[PDB]
């Protein structure tokens, strides 16, 4: 999930954006 | 080390700015 | 509105530590 | 909500926690 | 200045990228 | 109340997200 | 690189913080 | 109030960055 | 306190370490 | 990495949230 | 201390209470 | 730059004062 994702490497804004309601 | 709680918490603000009014569903599993 | 901008950061970092392994979802509008 | 809920008056922990998953 | 512009009014992400090196 | 110095706190987190490795210069005025 | 990341992030609220009415400069390299 | 609460969040932050080693005692009152 | 103090106008670090240990 | 140091930044937070009213001593070195 | 204790492990809301005034 | 000499180990408030305008 997005711990997974978004804490081994940095997200970028965009993808982010992908966890938005 | 708990680097991945402390990470969460800046993920969580980042998502927050990204986000706007549309907000976000934050699941860490 | 900021007030309100300002005011959901803080939110969500309290429902991120409230929360724990549960997640959340925010919702403001 | 959470806004019209916490922001115009401090929410307690359990308050918050309505709002969890 | 940055915070006459965006302290009343939120500045989206894209606005804020205008301040950037 | 320190509203413009609150804001500004958040103002260089969220210009520290935006700008990425670009940076900033924060000049308040 | 991460930790770099969320380094920065502590880094731009103390420069805040510190430097008070005279701003500052954030250039990561 | 809310807006007192939220400057609070930042009071403890400047407290510590200011404080360092020494720590503090922060008593809202 | 420090509400009192520093809640209503600005407070520098320097005001500010007088709550430090 | 400055580790410790971030690390306590969240906490002193942490406690701020949980402790409420009551306040709190952040001892960093004890 | 604190450091030593949470910031190895993860603590709790409720571990961390043991802290407050 | 700022990130070698703060991000490796904990720069004072003076040091920091280096990247004020
Ligand atoms: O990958 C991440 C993790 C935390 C904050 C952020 O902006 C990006
Ligand atoms: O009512 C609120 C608003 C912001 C943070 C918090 O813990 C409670
Ligand atoms: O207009 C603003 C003010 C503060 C933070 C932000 O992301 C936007
Ligand atoms: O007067 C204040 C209030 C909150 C944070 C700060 O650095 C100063
Ligand atoms: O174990 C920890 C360390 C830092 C913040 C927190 O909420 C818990
Ligand atoms: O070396 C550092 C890193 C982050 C914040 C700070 O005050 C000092
Ligand atoms: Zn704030
Ligand atoms: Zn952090």
């Amino acid at each position: 999930g997005i711990v997974e994702q978004c804490c081994t490497s940095i997200c970028s804004l965009y993808q982010l954006e992908n966890y938005c309601n | 080390f708990v680097n991945q709680h402390l990470c969460g918490s800046h993920l969580v603000e980042a998502l927050y700015l990204v986000c706007g009014e549309r907000g976000f569903f934050y699941t860490p599993k």
